[PDB]
RNA sequence: GGGAGUACGGUCGCAAGACUGAAACUCAAAGGAAUUGACGGGGGCCCGCACAAGCGGUGGAGCAUGUGGUUUAAUUCGAAGCAACGCGAAGAACCUUACCAGGUCUUGACAUCCUCUGACAAUCCUAGAGAUAGGACGUCCCCUUCGGGGGCAGAGUGACAGGUGGUGCAUGGUUGUCGUCAGCUCGUGUCGUGAGAUGUUGGGUUAAGUCCCGCAACGAGCGCAACCCUUGAUCUUAGUUGCCAGCAUUCAGUUGGGCACUCUAAGGUGACUGCCGGUGACAAACCGGAGGAAGGUGGGGAUGACGUCAAAUCAUCAUGCCCCUUAUGACCUGGGCUACACACGUGCUACAAUGGACAGAACAAAGGGCAGCGAAACCGCGAGGUUAAGCCAAUCCCACAAAUCUGUUCUCAGUUCGGAUCGCAGUCUGCAACUCGACUGCGUGAAGCUGGAAUCGCUAGUAAUCGCGGAUCAGCAUGCCGCG
RNA sequence: GGUCCGGUAGUUCAGUUGGUUAGAAUGCCUGCCUGUCACGCAGGAGGUCGCGGGUUCGAGUCCCGUCCGGACCGCCA
């Protein structure tokens, strides 16, 4: 079939598991909640878009780090929704639990927030050429070495799915010594669902 | 016909044989590992995506 | 593709007589390292017993009544299927004529197998063994279809 | 274009026929030249246990399992040449379970809300599978400038919920396959008019579109190689729960001592055609040596290009139609998924003296263990039972490895082979072992004395044999994964 | 109407004579080959003899009769 995820095989090796605390005899519903908690802030600041989360159980009080930009709004006068996502998270894991916002410069190059956005335009109705055209040109003018765009689906032809694609640059997926990004998303149209993929080279780790 | 049955899971039944396991995140019954309570599309997801904070790919 | 070819089970360099280089090494075509190296001792032995001469002196010649020089091989050419004879490399005379050596020593149907291979030995020092049978037969065949090249 | 050089009528001919020559009807094409592909019982090179050279097998027998067919109330669905068939299913007594029989319920197994009681259900007796009927703590929390709010349920209601109810030919997300094959393409420029070509062809070379030299191409990308892991040789660091070398003492490194060595695992060093000689135009390479633990990508793993199979998956997900709430949605019990006249596949075990039985002697790696591993000891012939030591583990436990070797016996037979199927008595687990589990001691002992036409795997720690772990897990493995 | 023939696996022919054995191609079933089918290659069953009666230890095969077909003849005025 497919490929492997380049970031699956490049975890551990390049890649943080973003979870990076240690249970034994409670890794299991530890890990479960590490799922539901993620789950909570992915459908509670879909608006601001989020990338990845890192977990953190010092001493099994939880701590969490969330990435991005424009979340920029969240750390400000949102300091008040800011507690009271926390006040949720302690009603939600038991223990209490501690978190921070990290900024990201060129949160155009990150894979999740990208993938978020040409879903979005594809639920508003651009064409998908127009949407993967600009987005990776965009891409490559903030600074990245090399990105490849998917899209598959019902592409206004609904009698028959198709998939479209446009690159250049270099993408060497074969070599892993190269830091590659992978997101997915799943634009949902009035035509069904629409599958959207993209991933991004941005030069080698020495 | 799939989530009456999951229901039936967490709800505790009336002998100690009938706790079949489960996967909560996804309720396949069969093929779940007890380490994690977890079965195996959905352990492979988020295991590419990053969590089971130990998991690595294997080669030797 | 590409003819390669390699050493097998050789014993030790100097002073090696074949007599110590089977006493050693060497033969041992019938399985695995135990149950193959004592029986072929004692089969070597109960023939000094038969022949009071030395042991490795009657089996090369028993090796040399079994030696061939011809060996048929077929061909695809014609409807008629001909077969054609070459002549037979040294390392695969003498590892042929071992393999039939042990493959009628294990058929010829003795009570055990060390009387089995000894009177195989006999067989094959003098000119009745099956297998010097079929070397004549293979030599006669040979001789016969040797008109084509 | 057919009809058709046919019909008719003339003109020749001895004849065969020749010349002259319609139409009706019918089709929307038929054609010419060229391009890219594909194919060739066309040609030129090359590779792959592809064939050869061998080894061990399958189909012959029994048994396990999957599948087809048949049958049943149902034998739940999906899978179909390679590339479906010890496949989802890394485990069906109920559960799982969807299917069937019966007994049930309807805002409901369950989610968000609405309106009230406001915290709430639990727990044991009666019929009783659900569930009903009554009692028993029985509907009882927290903040409350004590007004009232919040949590956390109950009751009732209406929007709704639930669909393993189909559609992989609507789909996303997935996966196999050619194929680990060396191919696949693009920018710019030339030539054609255009289809397109050139790059990517030629000479040489390589595992490789690998590289070199040519050449209207010049470059670039996905590819390939490397970068990752492991396995091979060594240095330094650190010596305990490992090691024992010189020591002294034990049943045993056991201790007293000590990291020497092994080992552990981090950081490293090392192999790159590096060097020499030769061939090759000197180029790329190729061949042989020296070295070197390792030599020509050292071995193995991971890694799967553009695409093909409208391949499969609506059983993770989701517009689309359809199902109803007096059922395609729930609950409960029992049955079925394990049937059986046959066939196919994949495995296991045998047909024996390179053996079988009995006694003795050894020698591994890799993993697992807390509602867990469970030592020793005792009981029991044995499955196992009893009190129980230690171990969250380089300490303890699983855990006595087997094949192997030495000796005694059997003496070539349907057998001291082979154990199939049965009867009896038990062990464990589980509410429960009948459909429908595994194991033990018994007794009985099957066919089968190397298997047609055929057909498969395998280039060295491989094949072939030998055991040992793990997952799934109440109990269940000949299957799978991995280890030596 | 008389005479002579035969009545056998699903089909076509041997055996029907040897009183003392029921066979051969083809078809059919199963397996192999092939992508599939066909050829091609391994295996296997079947009839119990038109019918009825009689002889004999024993009738397919001996002897009668019935039925079914076929051949020949049915002439002289």
């Amino acid at each position: 079939g497919q490929k492997v995820n380049p970031v699956g095989l490049r975890i551990g090796v390049i890649r943080d598991w973003e979870s990076k605390w240690y249970a034994g005899k409670d890794y299991a519903d530890f890990l479960h909640e590490d799922l539901k908690i993620r789950e909570y802030i992915s459908k509670r600041l879909s608006d601001a878009s989020v990338s990845k989360v890192e977990i953190e159980r010092a001493a099994n009080r939880v701590n969490i780090t969330i990435h991005t930009a424009k979340p920029g709004m969240v750390i400000g006068k949102g300091g008040s929704e800011v507690e009271a996502l926390r006040k949720a998270l302690n009603s939600l894991t038991g223990k209490r639990v501690h978190i921070n916002i990290l900024e990201i410069k060129r949160a155009d190059l990150d894979a999740q927030l990208v993938a978020d956005n040409i879903a979005r335009q594809l639920e508003n109705r651009v064409s998908f050429r127009r949407a993967q055209k600009q987005q990776i040109q965009r891409t490559m003018r903030a600074g990245a070495q090399g990105v490849k765009t998917m899209v598959s689906g019902r592409l206004g032809g609904a009698d028959i799915a198709r998939s479209e694609y446009y690159s250049e640059g270099t993408v060497p997926l074969h070599t892993l010594r190269a830091d590659i990004d992978y997101a997915t998303s799943e634009a949902d149209t009035t035509y069904g669902k629409l599958g959207v993929k993209v991933w991004i080279y941005r030069g080698e780790v020495l | 016909a799939k989530k009456s049955m999951i229901a039936k899971q967490q709800r505790t039944p009336k002998f100690k044989v009938q706790e079949y396991t489960r996967c909560e995140r996804c309720g396949r019954p069969h093929s779940v590992i007890r380490k994690f309570k977890l079965c195996r599309i959905c352990f492979r997801e988020l295991a590419y995506k990053g969590q089971i904070p130990g998991v690595k790919k294997a080669s030797w | 593709k590409g003819p390669v070819a390699k050493r097998d089970v050789l014993p030790d360099p100097i002073y090696n007589s074949k007599l110590v280089s089977r006493l050693i090494n060497k033969m041992m075509i019938d399985g695995k390292k135990g149950k193959s190296q004592t029986i072929l001792y004692k089969s070597f032995d109960i023939i000094k017993e038969r022949t009071g001469n030395d042991a490795m002196e009657v089996f090369e010649q028993a090796l040399k009544n079994i030696m061939p020089v011809l060996e048929v091989k077929a061909r695809r050419v014609g409807g008629a299927n001909y077969q054609v004879p070459v002549e037979v490399r040294p390392e695969r005379r003498t590892t042929l004529g071992l393999r039939w050596l042990v493959n009628y020593a294990r058929l010829r149907g003795e009570k055990t197998m060390e009387e089995r291979l000894a009177n195989e030995i006999l067989d094959a020092a003098n000119n009745t063994g099956a297998a010097v049978k079929k070397r004549e037969d293979t030599h006669k065949m040979a001789e016969a279809n040797k008109a084509f090249a």
